[PDB]
This record gives C-alpha cells, sequence and structure tokens, in this order.
RNA sequence: AUCGAAUCGCCACCUACAAGACUGGAGCUUGCUCCCUCGAAGGCGCCAAGUAUAUUCAUGAUCACAAGACA
RNA sequence: UAAGCCCAAUUAGUGAUUGCCCAUUAUUCCUUUGGUAAGGGCGGAAACAAAUGGAGAAAGUGUAGCCCUUCCGAUGUA
RNA sequence: GGCCAGAACCAGCCCUACUGCAUUAUCCUGUCGGGGAUCAAAAUCCGGCGGGCAACGAAGUGCAAGAAUCUUGGGUCUUGGUGAAAUGAGCGGAGUAUUUGAGCUGCGCACGGCGCGCCGCACGCACUGGUUUCUUCUCCGUGAUGCUCCAUGUUGGCGA
C-alpha cells in the first residue's frame, strides 16, 4: 500500500508586532496524515521550542515534498517516543522502503507493534537515506547480497474476490458452492 | 522445484488491476515487497508490488539491482524469455480465459458446438475401439456372458424353443 | 428484524458489483397451499 | 425534436435495432432466439419473428423488457417489414356467451416475412451458423454467472 | 388412491490416495540448467446422435409457478 | 497464515481523497394534531332542464373543523 | 370494473458514469570526481557543474462549479400524474446568430527585483480594450372570466 504519513514542510513564523519587528522564520519537517495534523505538530514545536504561540503566529506555508523515484535503499530513521515509566527513550532504526514517507511510516508500525507508542507520543528526530556499507543491523544488511535469492514458501495464495468459493471438490478446481 | 525470487525472475501478478499481466523482479526491497518492471507491457512499468501477489515463473533475466530501463529490455529481448512463456500451457490458459470473459452469445454457442461436436467424435472412435478391445462395462459384461451363453444356447432343447418361440413371432 | 425488506443470495452472486447487475429484476418466491385456488388464466389455460 | 405524441417517437434502447437477434426471456417461447423485426409505432413493443421454421415462434410482438437482444445481427433490409402494422395483433370483439386455428392472412404475412427472414440469414457469411445460432436454446446452467457475461 | 402440489445437473471418465518446507522427470552447480504430456480445466450436458441437404411449431394472441419435468 | 494484541487502510505504488451493517437521531416525502401561528377567498363572474361534468362555498375560538395555501412544535411522573 | 398485474411516457426527488485550476526542486536528468561492492562491473550514497515538464491514466497534493440536453444512465410497490390552467436551457415558435471561457496581444496603473527610474511582469485592475484561432446554442412566448373539492391513459389476467 501506499504511505498512511505524507512529508510536510511547515513554513511559519510569529506575527509581527513592535517588539518583534522582523520575526524569525523557522522550517519544520513533519510526517502527518493531513495538513491540519501538520500545522497542529508545527505550532506544538513552535510552542515548546521558541515560546510562540499559534494564536499569535502565522503559516507561510504547508506543503507536501514528493517522494523520490522508487528505489529499494535502507534509510536511518532517528526517533523517539515518551512512556510513563521511562520518559523520552530515543533510537536510532534502519528500513528498507522505497520512500522516506514509507520508511517513516513503517517505523511508526514498529513503534506501535514493539513499544505500543502512538502517532502522538512519537517524535521523528531525523530520516535519510544511507549507502550499503553504513548498515550495521545484519537483518538490514543481508538484503545488499548481490545474489539475494530464496524460495516462496508457507503461501496463503487466495484466489480472485470473483472465482473464491465455499465449496470445491477435492482434487479439482470445480466450485460445488460459490 | 519451486522458482526463487531473484534479481530478474519472471513473475506474474495474481490478483490486483495488473491481474495476470508478467513482469521482472528487477530488485528486491525486503522479504515482503519487490519493484517489478516489464517494457514490453504497457501498464507494467516500474511499481512496487508486495510478494504475496506475485507469481515466480521459470524465467529469470541477468541484469543486476536497480538495473536501467535499457539494460532490463536488452536482457529481455535476449533471453526471449517472453517468446518462450508465450508457448506454455499456462499462458495460453491465461489468453482463453480472456477470451471467455469477452465472448458473446454467439462465441458462447461456437464453443457449445465445437465442444459437443468434438464429444461426439470421441463417443464414435471409443465405440469403434471397444467393439474390439472390451473396456467398457456393457461389452465386458457381454464378453463374460457369451461363452456361457454360447455353451447353454447349442444344446437341443434351447434349438427348439428358440425356434418356436420365433416362427410363432 | 424489519420483516418489510428481504435478504436473497443468489448463487454466482459474489461481489457488490454482481449485485448490482440484478437491481430491479422480479423475484419469484413458489410455495404451495392446500387447496387448488385462482390463478392466472385459470379460465384461459385450466391446465394451470 | 420529434413530437412525443407522434407515431414515430420511441425511446428503445439501441441494442433492441431492427435486424438483431434477441434471446426470449419470457412466455411460452422462453429461452428461444429469435429475429427483432421492428418496433411498433407509439413506442410500442418489438415485433419478433425468428423464423418459425428454426425454432417454432411466429410472428409475435413482445415488450423489449423481456428480451435479451444480443450484438449479433442480421441485415433485414431486404425484409419488407411495412405490412407488419398494428392492425394485425388486433382482434374483434367475442361477444357474450387439434391443429392451431391461423387465420389465412396472418398465415400469408408468416410465410413471406419468414422466407425473406431465412433469404436474408443464407445471404450472411456466417448464415448457416447464425441458424444454428436461431435453432440453439437459451438455458441458465448450474455455475452459469449471467451478470459477467457479455452478450 | 386420496394426490393438485414446493424442489429444476446428469455420469458405468469426479465419485481412489497422499503431500503444500512442494508429487511430471533428470543433472549438479542446490538454485539454476535441461527433458517432457511444458506443471492454471473430472467428463458430459445447454435442442439435427452432430455441425450439414434439413426439419412440425402460431390464435397458449406482450410478463404471470415451466401450461412440463424419466435427461 | 487469529476470529488475540499494537498500529494503519477501503479494493490498493493504478492513476486520487464515501468498503459494508444496524436507531423512536439527521435529511426528505405523506398523514394527524396544536400553535403567541403566516397569508388568500367569501358583493355567488357569465353560461348551462329532463329523457341522456358533478357537488360545495358558513366573516368563522371550539363541530363532519367555511374553503384553500404555508411554516413550526409534538415523549413525560406529581 | 372502485380488482390484479406488466410495460410506456410526465413532473419532482434520490443514487451514480463523464473533470478542470493550482502545486510539485529534499525532485528529474546528463556529466566529472569521490565512495562503494564485485571475478570485473553496475547500483545504493556524497559533492561540483550543465540542462529540466517524473507530466494529465505524472503525483493517491490543495481546491473543484464537470446542465444525465447534446451523447435517451439507474431507482421511485419510497411521490404524484396521463394533461381538468405541462412556465420548461426540458414545452411552443423564431433565427444562425449571442457572448462565456481559453489562447494571442495595446495603453495606463498596480505587483516583483535593483537603488533615482531602470529591468521584469506568470498576464491582476480600468478601457465592460482588441483578434475572433478554439469552445457555447440565442431570443420571444400563454392570468385565474378557475373560490374549493372530485371527475380524463395503454396491454393482458379475473369478472358475462
Ligand atoms: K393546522
Ligand atoms: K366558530
Ligand atoms: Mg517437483
Ligand atoms: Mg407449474
Ligand atoms: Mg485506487
Ligand atoms: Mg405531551
Ligand atoms: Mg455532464
Ligand atoms: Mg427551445
Ligand atoms: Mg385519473
Ligand atoms: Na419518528
Ligand atoms: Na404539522
Ligand atoms: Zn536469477
Amino acid at each position: 500500500v501506499k504511505p498512511h504519513l505524507r512529508h510536510y514542510q511547515v513554513v511559519g513564523r510569529e506575527s509581527p508586532s513592535e517588539k518583534n519587528p522582523e520575526p524569525t522564520v523557522y522550517k519544520f519537517e513533519v510526517f502527518a496524515p493531513n495538513f491540519v495534523v501538520a500545522k497542529s505538530r508545527f505550532w506544538r514545536m513552535m510552542r515548546v521550542k521558541n515560546k510562540v504561540k499559534a494564536t499569535h503566529g502565522d503559516v507561510l506555508s504547508c506543503k507536501v515534498v514528493k517522494d523520490a523515484k522508487l528505489v529499494a535503499r535502507n534509510y536511518l530513521v532517528d526517533i523517539a517516543y515518551y512512556s510513563q515509566r521511562c520518559g523520552y527513550t530515543r533510537m536510532v532504526k534502519e528500513f528498507r522502503d522505497v520512500s522516506k514517507t514509507g520508511a517513516v511510516s513503517q517505523a511508526y508500525h514498529d513503534l506501535a507493534s514493539r513499544h505500543r507508542a502512538r502517532y502522538h507520543n512519537i517524535e521523528v528526530l531525523n530520516v535519510k537515506s544511507i549507502p550499503d556499507h553504513e548498515v550495521k543491523h545484519l537483518s538490514i544488511a543481508q538484503y545488499h547480497a548481490p545474489n539475494l535469492s530464496f524460495p516462496l514458501l508457507q503461501r496463503r495464495t487466495k484466489a480472485t474476490r470473483k472465482d473464491r468459493a465455499i465449496f470445491v471438490k477435492k482434487n479439482t478446481k470445480r466450485a460445488v458452492v460459490a | 522445484k519451486s522458482h526463487y525470487i531473484c534479481a530478474g525472475r519472471l513473475v506474474r501478478i495474481l490478483r490486483g488491476p495488473r491481474q495476470d499481466r508478467v513482469g521482472v523482479i528487477v530488485d528486491i526491497v525486503d522479504a515482503n515487497r519487490v519493484l517489478v518492471e516489464n517494457p514490453e507491457d504497457a501498464k507494467m512499468w516500474r511499481h512496487v508490488q508486495n510478494l504475496k501477489n506475485v507469481e515466480p515463473l521459470k524465467y529469470c533475466v541477468s541484469v543486476s539491482r536497480n538495473c536501467s530501463a535499457k539494460a532490463l529490455k536488452d536482457a529481455l529481448a535476449s533471453s526471449k524469455a517472453l517468446e518462450k512463456y508465450a508457448k506454455t500451457r499456462t499462458a495460453a490458459r491465461v489468453e482463453a480465459k480472456k477470451a471467455c470473459a469477452v465472448s458473446t452469445d454467439f462465441e458462447r454457442y461456437q464453443l457449445r458446438v465445437a465442444r459437443r461436436s468434438r464429444a461426439h467424435w470421441a463417443r464414435k472412435v471409443f465405440d469403434e475401439k471397444d467393439a474390439k478391445t472390451p473396456v467398457s462395462w456393457h461389452k465386458v459384461a457381454l464378453k463374460k456372458m457369451l461363452k456361457k451363453a454360447a455353451k447353454m444356447d447349442s444344446t437341443e432343447g434351447a434349438k427348439r424353443r428358440m425356434q418356436k418361440a420365433i416362427a410363432a413371432r | 428484524q424489519t420483516k418489510q425488506t428481504a435478504l436473497v443470495r443468489v448463487e454466482n452472486v459474489n461481489t457488490r458489483e454482481d449485485a448490482t447487475w440484478y437491481v430491479g429484476k422480479r423475484v419469484c418466491y413458489v410455495y404451495h397451499g392446500k387447496k387448488v385456488k385462482r390463478c392466472v388464466r385459470w379460465s384461459k389455460a385450466p391446465a394451470r | 425534436k420529434v413530437s412525443r405524441k407522434s407515431p414515430e417517437y420511441t425511446t428503445l434502447r439501441k441494442s433492441c435495432a431492427p435486424g438483431a437477434i434477441a434471446i426470449i426471456l419470457a412466455g411460452r417461447f422462453r429461452g428461444r432466439r429469435a429475429v427483432i423485426l421492428k418496433q411498433l409505432p407509439h413506442n410500442g413493443p418489438l415485433v419478433v419473428s425468428g423464423p418459425m421454421k428454426y425454432n417454432g415462434v411466429p410472428i409475435r410482438r413482445i415488450d423489449s423488457r423481456y428480451v435479451i437482444a444480443t450484438s449479433t445481427t442480421v441485415d433485414i433490409s431486404s425484409v419488407d417489414t411495412a405490412p407488419i402494422t398494428a392492425e394485425v395483433f388486433q382482434r374483434p370483439k367475442a361477444e357474450k356467451p387439434k391443429k392451431t386455428l391461423v387465420s389465412d392472412a396472418r398465415a400469408q404475412l408468416q410465410k413471406k416475412i419468414d422466407a425473406a427472414l431465412i433469404a436474408a440469414i443464407k445471404k450472411d457469411a456466417q448464415g448457416k451458423e447464425k441458424a444454428g445460432y436461431l435453432r440453439s436454446v437459451f438455458t441458465v446452467k448450474p455455475g452459469d454467472a449471467p451478470h459477467r457475461w457479455n452478450w
């Protein structure tokens, strides 16, 4: 499937005033399902870092950065997540994917499965494609072999929806009840 | 033996909008995904396919991982993988399925009479052979009964009953 | 339940697109009673 | 543009064009293939006379909703079809109270129409196969998916 | 014998078996190559006992439980 | 090869942003009833026998409500 | 026939099929160098430089007003009707025109970059500018002298 998180760049600033005639402009990278969530994360980060509230700020732009051409890559995703028991835990993981959005979406799925971390407690510090020789985990580097080949075993091939059947003869393809 | 998922492996798409199309593995992402492409198919540009949706065929072209479009096209044309695949029975079955799917009522009628014509002539040929070498239930039953019947009928009393009740008819 | 609307499962119709093709088609439930009562073409076709 | 009150106004679908071969879905001749001759005026029913010699279907009118008009057609421009009027199927009032009885004029119309229809079928390149097509009987088999078929 | 009924695919080719980490067969190089019947159909049945030279079908009048049904 | 847990989709790297099922809820249609209800008509226009277009038309709280159009509400112990 | 049923159309609703504007650069290409991994390559990856439209079935990115008339979608046993005032872009007449948009461009002014007026201007505002090269249909028409209600099809079945 196509990734559920889109790559957003949000450019914004504090609204000009007399104390700050030319407020600093800030650029933010975030992976959000939609631009409303992307703007919400931007204003949260502005409040916690730059002490700027959304009620006194402007959003100069909020646009999607397109994915590059789909190529089998290795992505280094620097991510962090909060938990009550451990506070903020930061990890740097590697994934095999074809796009930044796919790798980040995979990282969010991994965090949810292996650490029960939801989207709103996760902060993506960085994500970048890395060379084969910079990969440390063998579970990722095993896909760099020039002659990677394996069979397809223990596969549940389901027929096309129109041709699916309830009762089929034992050693034929004839659908008795469909 | 089963065909491995390797760079250059030819696959058929099992389900989805590209059902029953052929492509080349070209690259492997992870345990679940590949990057399939076929220059000769209109809808088979380089795209991501899940490994659960692909059927690995028996042909592997000689390409490297993440190869260029020109390199793939030259390898495909040189290997003759698509031409070799077109001659197999599975490819013919796939093409025939499309013919049935787009067939009209007249074409369905033509297939019906053609199959019935073959069925009739199969019955004729089977009858000709079954007369000589009994293999059906009725011919086998007749061939077993014949020897005892001839012995049971070759008596004087059998002749009298046969002649009397036939001349009566 | 709401008895004014019936649900019918038709053989070889296993997709919503398949069921769309049958929208507006006539549906008939056949049964028998105990006595022979009036039917269509009772006089015209007594064999019915 | 054409007046809705005129005898020439029609709304019939394109598939039920004159010369097309239709599958009868209801009535005495259900399952039989027949040839569409015309539509009676005032957006009336179709008139089918898929030759009685081939399948037993006489010149009968039928509502277009009770027919599947297949894409296989026959050029019947040589068939007159003019004598087939709305008056042919009208009947006199019956007052207050075994070979089939057919009026002589109905018999002549059937004779001429069927003969011309048969000749047009012969003229077709696939005529012998289409004549067998007209003799064929349509039925819904176990496992059939008519909703998935092209016609 | 009441009894009019609802059911609408037949078979003496499916109607044996087992395995889905793999059962068409080989080679060694163990995932590739080669051979084959080329690994994605149980057989019939759907209106001339067969694909042709044909042939009675109506007025049961335009839908109505097929007005019949031993394939 | 969950019909368990966490996350994420709506027929899926194809070409766009509504998978499906259940309310005395929502929208809409018909009918009833009550309004802090809103309007219109009510000086019989003309003409018209039967044998062979009709009927009604009340200045009105409340009736079989004078008639018509329109809008809104409608559950409930003591 | 004040009964049952099927097709027709009419109006109103309810579902759909048909899509344009803007955006895309952390992108697309070619080349040099590095780096990589090979039996040798190639690729993933990092820089410099030169070109750019990943291109309308490119993108699952923001907004979409696309007359079911042209080009006869489906439903209404979920509404009322068969013309007892059919207000219709739909019905009736009249004429091949009308001006919407899109392209291409005139002057002025706004707008953007450089520090005084110079350059640009994606094509904004006024002249309801011009060109009509592409794309459209256009105009006119029926009061109630009807206060209210009811009353006007087609094909079979059943009813003599
Ligand atoms: K009221
Ligand atoms: K009163
Ligand atoms: Mg094997
Ligand atoms: Mg019956
Ligand atoms: Mg899609
Ligand atoms: Mg109350
Ligand atoms: Mg349109
Ligand atoms: Mg007009
Ligand atoms: Mg009426
Ligand atoms: Na209610
Ligand atoms: Na009310
Ligand atoms: Zn290979």
